């Protein structure tokens, strides 16, 4: 389902801010007791408008507010942190929860090259029916 | 089910990772993020009298927080020391590791009394209390935030400068809420919905440079008439004034 | 390993209560503001002992006992959520983390609408050795 | 290793993730599920004095929190608010986000004293102590709960009351226990295991009705002799009396 | 890439101490109530310098500060629990979050012994083209 | 990105998850471990002196805490109790579930004073403060702890005696600290980066034995002069002396 941005406005330029995972720290500069303070971790960007991403991610956010607000009534986890890894082992289970059947639909593996090396080697056999 | 953004056909989409079909690639958790978005950037009033509105006490409902890994520039946040006329506080302390968020403009520090009839004040509209990559339901004293919402997106594989503008308030959170713009601890202005920030500072400076502050012992408040204009959404977009007097009011043209 | 309830009594039902991570609010139902308070988030149902499967559950919560004490003593998590996560995850690995060696007991790939793809396209070649 | 709960030719079977055949099929984190289970279900006896023998306290473990997604109605809960003779408090207050059992029909309010000779209060047969979704193996002061065990589940694929019962005690936690059963803050009952739930709530009711309170500033201690019946599991199953007096004790028949 | 251990010293031996998940009881100490305090948990052991993997983990530890360091910087977490978990997560995202194209570099599938069940049971109709 | 420990070739090498071939096999997230290595076994100096002026006060960054599951014995293990001049403390109390270093030979108890010019101490080099199972950035008031780092590993398929020594400190923190070792309540030496764990003992065993200990109400300061030897790391390698008087200061050959 794509995305209809229903707002009364779009800001089509998302100014933003970020931190880093890594980052070549400039020689002591990863240490805490040197390291920047928590005002200075941050990163910038500015991101435009193209194939309206912006736009279409102001509505995306509107529009997850009422499944995020409500599994958020439903859990007991005061700080919650591992939505993204649990869509990811989601993810998973939805590809790999089961027996992969070669060439259905809910199976990801691609036997292609591989056809093709069979049916290429029939040709050592049907090649030398010879005696 | 919580949605996800995903990129097809050169435009965004919502899906799900149970929706997704075996040519879309998911080779790191490093493609799944989380954004804050700024109700800012969808046209919602960002002046103090507006935004206030949006809040509102209740008790009963235990308050939630949700972490979001990147956010946005904003150009209006707000930060909220409310007490009860009795002189209890209305708001709790941030807990520990909640910041202020991060890049804001102007940040609307507004001080002062309200019935506050809640445990804790939450968003009317559903939306989120953006602190320092932790997403709120529910508003912390003292403690800077900006009003928005959080996404989540599958990736594919492939100067600073902050102003603080602070306000004085009388019935907060009731609809007879009284607002006023703090010159310095002994001049204020009456605020409308309508001053802009930039008004406001400059306002301010024409204040302090013309003189109008006041020289008494005693409290001066400014009234600016209908005259004046003053605002049109914010990323799109005075010398002389008569001053007399009239708790001492006073009117501005 | 089968359960066997070895307890002086059994409830056979089950009145259960529990919540819901979705759930279609109605109108503004949703927003924290407007929504239910902690004591009006609960579903409730009940569920009857058909397969003995309620017996089964109160020996099965019973015997869990000393391996989740045990983990909990273990753990320096103050509060743990994350059992049924790493449940998941053991999963995966138990059948993905290695090469899946296909027709081996280990390996869930199961070639056998392909196996018919072959054998029956076999009638491609041997079917037309005419010249 | 933490055992698994599933449904294999009609009927519950314990494995785990790793002993699982290909045919079982986890296609979704929504299938793994935790479930709380009451004592109750079991047939433990659940009156104050049963239940009170089955915890104690102890110094130097420190206390562990496992969350759970569903629970079960129950018919009896407990609720401590013990103190030290020299009246420090005995049980921590609940951690921010720890509520009380959401399901009780009797809740069973404790009241008094003990030595409390332990930083916290555990299950003696090592069972947990339920709360609101949260389960954990110590007591909480004045945090109703529920005994029970927790089972890990994998699924296939495809009005509420609640009375308080009051009581006071003293030499809690010891094996010299003494209990009262609270009809108002001058009129008490002397416990015994054998009083089920709905026998004190009459034998309550029968107090007020037929004017035994203490009618004095003094304190009035009824105890109901071996001649009355009172008791057999709760999900499987008083009119006139004479009241004679003999810190007022007395006796009913 | 091999660890280079650049210390000043290395304690060839690792005289350890850790925990135990499970641990068959002996009867009731499994019981909280019952069972160790916190300073009765432990259980010790001693490794020695067996192809050079004590030294080597020590330089492990050291060389892991920065990127640790950087990544408790970057998170809001006030403990971080998760870190083995998403490596776990990252395992299987990276061999099975995409199409496996069999005999390609990328898809850990050995279809070994099933190449040797259609070459061999190919003599099941080269062999019979008697009639 | 956070480096991952394997064993190839008969060696250990860092890699990551997706750096692994197909032949690497992750069956369990049992074969996942996480250590802390202490400082000690890489040669660094122990004594307190030296130990000390790794850890320096910063504030304005947060602290944080990562669990780990294996560590190893320690020879040398601190435990601070810092004030300020005027009393106040300077190190936080520890958080709920954080205790000390499980394995400890010498625990360096050092009390004292010092200007604490930051709200939190950190390790200069980078270090780890190691807990029980818990390494943090920041040292905790009055919490045993060793220095150390984490390492993560994958891991193929297939008596306890500690001993406290206490120390008065002042200037803590800065490049004028003195230091005392504690014989009793008012009997100290003169602190040395030369001084041995085991040296310290005898050298007290010797000033009780022989009858060296202060025996006024005042404060007795003893010296040790440089003709005497004390110490070569840890794992690989007093009868008789002179005593005079010269707080009170003396000297010792
Ligand atoms: C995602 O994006 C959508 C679209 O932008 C947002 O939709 C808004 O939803 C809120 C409700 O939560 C709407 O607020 C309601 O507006 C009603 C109309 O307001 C005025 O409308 C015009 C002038 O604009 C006038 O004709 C009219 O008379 C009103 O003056 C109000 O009637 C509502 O107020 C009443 O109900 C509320 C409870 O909802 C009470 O608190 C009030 O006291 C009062 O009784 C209410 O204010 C808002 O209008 C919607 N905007 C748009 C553009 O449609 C979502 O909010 C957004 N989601 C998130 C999470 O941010
Ligand atoms: C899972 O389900 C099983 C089965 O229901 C439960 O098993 C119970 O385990 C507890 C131990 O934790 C048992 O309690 C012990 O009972 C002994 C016998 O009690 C009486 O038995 C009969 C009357 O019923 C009499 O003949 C006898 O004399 C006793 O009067 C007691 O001797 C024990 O008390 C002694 O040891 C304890 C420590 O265990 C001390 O605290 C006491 O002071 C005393 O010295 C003890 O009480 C219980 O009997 C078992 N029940 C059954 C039906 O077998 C598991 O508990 C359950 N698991 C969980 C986690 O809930
Ligand atoms: C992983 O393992 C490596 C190798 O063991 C460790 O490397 C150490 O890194 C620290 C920096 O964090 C080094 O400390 C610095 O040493 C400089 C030299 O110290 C003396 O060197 C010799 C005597 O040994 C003399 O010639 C010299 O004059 C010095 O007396 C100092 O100059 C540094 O001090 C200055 O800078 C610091 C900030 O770094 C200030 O605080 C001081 O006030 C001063 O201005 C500094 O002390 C250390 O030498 C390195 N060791 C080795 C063996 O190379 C890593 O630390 C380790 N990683 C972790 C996380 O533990
Ligand atoms: C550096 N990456 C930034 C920039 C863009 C921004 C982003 C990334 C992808 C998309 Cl499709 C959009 Cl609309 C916006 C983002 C979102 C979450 C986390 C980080 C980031
Ligand atoms: C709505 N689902 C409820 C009802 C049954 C109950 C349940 C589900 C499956 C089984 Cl096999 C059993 Cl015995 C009991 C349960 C358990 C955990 C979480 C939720 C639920
Ligand atoms: C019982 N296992 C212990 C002993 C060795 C120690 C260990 C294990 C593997 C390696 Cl390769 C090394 Cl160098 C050291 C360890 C590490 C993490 C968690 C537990 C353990
Ligand atoms: C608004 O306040 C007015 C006072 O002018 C009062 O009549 C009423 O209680 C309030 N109305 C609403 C809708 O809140
Ligand atoms: C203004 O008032 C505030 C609050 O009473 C006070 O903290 C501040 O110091 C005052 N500033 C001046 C310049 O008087
Ligand atoms: C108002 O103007 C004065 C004069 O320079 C300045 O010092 C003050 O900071 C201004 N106030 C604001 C909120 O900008
Ligand atoms: C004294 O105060 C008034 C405001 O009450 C101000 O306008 C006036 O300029 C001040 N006096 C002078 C000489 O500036
Ligand atoms: C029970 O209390 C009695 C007092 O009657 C005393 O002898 C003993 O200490 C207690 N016994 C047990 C087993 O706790
Ligand atoms: C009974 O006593 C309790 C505790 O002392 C008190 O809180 C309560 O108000 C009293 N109730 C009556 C009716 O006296
Ligand atoms: C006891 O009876 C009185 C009389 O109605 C009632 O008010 C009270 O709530 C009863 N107590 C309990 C615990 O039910
Ligand atoms: C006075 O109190 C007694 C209990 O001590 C009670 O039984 C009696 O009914 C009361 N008096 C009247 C007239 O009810
Ligand atoms: C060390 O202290 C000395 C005092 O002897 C002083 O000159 C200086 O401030 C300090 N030097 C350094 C490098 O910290
Ligand atoms: C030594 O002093 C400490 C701290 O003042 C005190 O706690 C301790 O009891 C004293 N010990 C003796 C033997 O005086
Ligand atoms: C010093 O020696 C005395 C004499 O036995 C002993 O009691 C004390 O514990 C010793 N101090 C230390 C730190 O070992
Ligand atoms: C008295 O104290 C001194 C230290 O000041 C000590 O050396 C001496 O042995 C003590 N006296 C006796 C008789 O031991």
């Amino acid at each position: 389902e794509a995305i209809v941005n229903a707002q009364p406005k779009c800001n089509p330029n998302l100014h933003y801010w970020t931190t880093q995972d890594e980052g070549a720290a400039i020689g002591l500069a990863w240490i805490p007791y040197f390291g920047p303070a928590a005002e200075g971790i941050y990163i910038e960007g500015l991101m435009h408008n193209q194939d309206g991403l912006i736009c279409g991610l102001r509505q995306l956010a509107n529009e997850t507010t009422q499944a995020l607000q409500l599994f958020l009534r439903a859990t007991t986890e005061l700080r919650t942190f591992s939505i993204l890894n649990r869509k990811a082992i989601d993810f998973l289970l939805q590809r790999w929860g089961g027996t992969c059947h070669i060439l259905g639909p809910d199976c990801c593996i691609e036997p292609a090259d591989w056809t093709k090396n069979i049916t290429d080697k029939i040709d050592q056999i049907i090649h030398d029916f010879v005696d | 089910s919580i949605p996800l953004g995903v990129i097809h056909n050169s435009a965004l989409q919502v899906s799900d990772v149970d929706k997704l079909v075996c040519r879309d690639k998911l080779s790191s958790t490093n493609q799944l993020r989380s954004v804050g978005l700024n109700l800012e950037g969808n046209g919602v009033a960002t002046d103090v009298p507006s935004a206030t509105k949006r809040w509102g006490f209740r008790s009963g409902v235990p308050p939630k927080v949700v972490n979001y890994e990147a956010g946005e520039w904003a150009e209006n946040c707000y930060n909220l020391e409310i007490k009860k006329p009795d002189g209890s506080e209305c708001l709790p302390a941030a807990p520990d590791g909640i910041r202020g968020f991060p890049r804001c403009r102007y940040v609307h520090k507004v001080s002062g009394t309200g019935p506050c009839a809640g445990d804790f004040a939450f968003h009317k509209e559903g939306a989120f209390f953006l602190y320092d990559r932790l997403a709120s339901t529910v508003i912390y004293r003292g403690t800077t935030f900006a009003e928005g919402v959080v996404a989540f997106l599958i990736l594919p594989q492939a100067g600073y400068y902050s102003t603080t503008i602070r306000y004085q308030a009388t019935g907060f959170g009731t609809n007879e809420t009284e607002y006023l713009f703090e010159v310095d601890n002994l001049t204020y202005v009456q605020l409308e919905s309508r001053f802009t920030p930039q008004f406001l500072l400059q306002l301010n400076e024409t204040i302090y440079t013309s003189g109008k502050r006041s020289n008494t012992t005693g409290k001066l408040i400014w009234k600016v008439n209908p005259e004046i204009d003053t605002t049109w959404a914010f990323w799109e977009t005075s010398e002389e004034l008569s001053f007399t007097v009239v708790x001492x009011x006073x009117x501005x043209x």
